[PDB]
RNA sequence: GUUACGGCGGUCCAUAGCGGCAGGGAAACGCCCGGUCCCAUCCCGAACCCGGAAGCUAAGCCUGCCAGCGCCGAUGAUACUACCCAUCCGGGUGGAAAAGUAGGACACCGCCGAACAC
RNA sequence: AUGGCCGAUGGGCCCCACAGGGUUACUGACGUCAGCCAAACUCCGAAUGCCGGUAAGUCCAAGAGUGCGGCAGUGAGACGGCG
RNA sequence: GUGUAAGUGCACAAGGGAGCUUGACUGCGAGACGGACAUGUCGAGCAGGGACGAAAGUCGGGACUAGUGAUCCGGCACCUCU
């Protein structure tokens, strides 16, 4: 006999790659996602890819609003 | 407050975790004692190596 | 011999054969009843029997209920084939029966040809097994 | 030959070039649209057959 | 008894109001160095604030219903270019330039637009 | 400063909702009156917009009453569980610890403004 | 997907037309009461592990880690515990 | 319902409709993701010249993720190179 399946696609290494707490540049890719699990909020911007990155510098906070989980780019005062 | 900690058996078959929590300690074989404090630190210590120490209460 | 008239999934992992039943832990449908107390897949072809073997010992007279429905498959490869070349068809729909669970109910007069009902049933089934009342 | 063709958007005042894709069951093969070009700005482009 | 049956007009106006206010207000919000100049719009009046959203603070308020605008003899576009004015000139004491216009989920123009285009004139900028 | 109050916001956006049954119209919010003007309906001045102030709080909005429906929900226990002990007991230790249930929890906070007060 | 309850729906019967009716030995959806199941179900939701930070520990040592370069070998794994 | 598989998302709409349009741009790109290598991916922001919008602002193709083929070789157009 055969199996009609064997297929499968490859990984996109999804996922959360600063997570709170995290000081990170702006640019940084905090969030792989395809949709709005999490949604951009402060000094945070979203791609053509649902890609959450950092707006500005800070320590990443993981907030909700209005249901949404968000994440927030919190700025790190300097001394 | 302090704690005698006594390692009475072996590395061997032991996890990572738990022969770097001896080295933490600063046991490098049987038979081996350390006096450390009761803080939480080490004991954490003890909680992941009980099985490999024997431990004594100072006093 | 039951059989559901649909699966979304035909080819299916084997049931977890682990951990005691949180629910069917009772009776709630009748006045005895088979308890398990071993896990095992039980089959199409165990539920009719044993239910056949109660409505046989004891006729006309009292309800039987099966609380557990077997929709969940499992494959056998052909026989003389190797290993691989795809899973296996589906050829036994089971139930996967935790212990604690109740299999079949039934409320009639007599405890005497109830229990005796059930007994049968239970040598009907694969398992160590139990009889229960709605009382306690 | 298909539908969906390279096209190959040129310009009108200058013939320099951009490029894209655009379906040719389209009852034309004038696909006029404004574009920025290199040496002038933004003008029309056409698609050279 | 009476029981109307379905929500009436001002309700739907209400509402459908305050969804497009939130609709454009995902873009826009204010800060205190470029404050929501949100508009509130009834039959009778208008009213405005400057607005930081930061913390959800007004900074400079105006509107058609203070004697000072309430008597001019015209139209609610009059009333609206003098609540313009004043909150430019309210806003620029409070130490403000430039804003960003929160038409309160209605559209622009008529009133809305003659009060937007007086505090432009006055001042404000956007 | 006080409002049966009008806006703008906030909350681990439901302890906030829905549905009650009894209420309010000071300014305001509103319905509401008309389309001459900007503007508008893939038709409609219904809406959008504009000009207005005849009457009405009927509704929205707002206030009080609530465990009726939904939402929140511990504790303790259980399940599950990392490590450990244990020659099958998936047994047991010390740690973490649900879901469901049950007991019980019914909006709050801020800024501005209005009338009044002052 | 189990049993009840209701009862559309149809099948029959009787009024026997054709409609509209009652009535049912039957099927009986939907809904509802109770009990259940799922790797490709989830209103929920751990422990662990992971990322980061931080304070310490080890610290005459783990003979650690990272970067560069020379030299490699390996790239047939096995059993056992757990999933 | 989302052009189309599934999933993640989207009702704040990313779903439905209308108007205007061509950013389905040029030069660039801090910083990141992913990472044997080669590939691949996101990207605020600056300028140019534009579209829409009253303005803020958005627009470097499409809700996202597939829809493609290294190098060699050669072709076409343009270039103040040889």
């Amino acid at each position: 006999s055969s199996s009609r399946n064997g297929r499968d696609s490859a990984a996109q290494r999804l996922g959360v790659k600063r997570f709170g707490g995290q000081v990170v540049k702006a640019g940084e890719i905090l969030v792989r996602q395809r949709g709005t699990h999490f949604h951009p909020g402060v000094n945070v911007g979203r791609g053509g890819d649902d890609t959450l990155f950092a707006l500005a510098p800070g320590a990443v906070e993981f907030g909700a609003k209005r249901g949404r989980k968000t994440v927030n780019i919190v700025p790190v005062a300097r001394p | 407050a302090e704690l005698k900690i006594t390692q009475v058996r072996s590395t061997i078959g032991a996890r990572w975790k738990q022969r770097e929590s001896l080295r933490t300690l600063g046991l490098k074989k049987i038979r081996q004692s350390v006096v450390r404090e009761d803080n939480a630190q080490t004991r954490g210590l003890i909680n992941t190596v009980h099985h490999l120490v024997e431990v004594e209460e100072v006093g | 011999m039951l059989i559901p008239r649909k699966v979304k999934h035909r080819k299916q992992h084997h049931p977890e054969q682990r951990g005691i039943a949180s629910g069917g832990t009772s009776v709630s449908f009748g006045d005895y009843g088979i308890q398990a107390l071993e896990h095992a897949y039980i089959t199409n072809r165990q539920i009719e029997s044993a239910r056949i073997a109660i409505n046989r010992h004891i006729k006309r007279g009292g309800k039987v209920w099966i609380n557990i429905f077997p929709d969940r498959p499992l494959t056998k490869k052909p026989a003389e084939t190797r290993m691989g070349s795809g899973k296996g068809s589906p050829e036994w729909w089971v139930a996967n029966v935790k212990p604690g669970r109740v299999l079949f109910e039934l409320s009639y007069p007599d405890e005497k040809t109830a229990r005796d009902a059930l007994t049968r049933a239970i040598h009907k089934l694969p398992i160590k097994a139990r009889i229960v009342t709605r009382e306690e | 030959i298909r539908p969906i063709v390279k096209l190959r958007s040129t310009a009108g005042t200058g013939y320099t070039y951009v490029t894209r894709k655009n379906r040719r069951n389209d009852p034309d093969r004038i696909v006029l649209r404004k574009y920025d070009p290199v040496l002038r700005r933004h003008v029309e482009f056409r698609e050279e057959r | 008894a009476h029981k109307p049956v379905g929500q009436n007009i001002s309700e739907v106006r209400r509402n459908a109001r305050l969804r497009r206010h939130a609709r454009l207000r995902k873009k826009v919000a204010g800060t205190a160095e470029v404050p929501r100049l949100v508009v509130n719009r009834s039959a009778r009046h208008i009213h405005v604030q400057l607005v930081n959203d930061l913390n959800g603070t007004t900074l400079a308020a105006a509107s058609s219903i203070e004697a000072d605008v309430r008597a001019i003899d015209g139209d609610k576009k009059a009333h609206s270019v003098r609540v313009g004015q004043l909150i430019a000139e309210r806003a620029k004491a409070a130490g403000v330039e430039t804003v960003v216009f929160d038409r309160g989920g209605y559209t622009y123009g008529g009133r809305i637009a003659a009060l937007a285009d007086a505090a432009r004139e006055a001042g404000l900028k956007f």
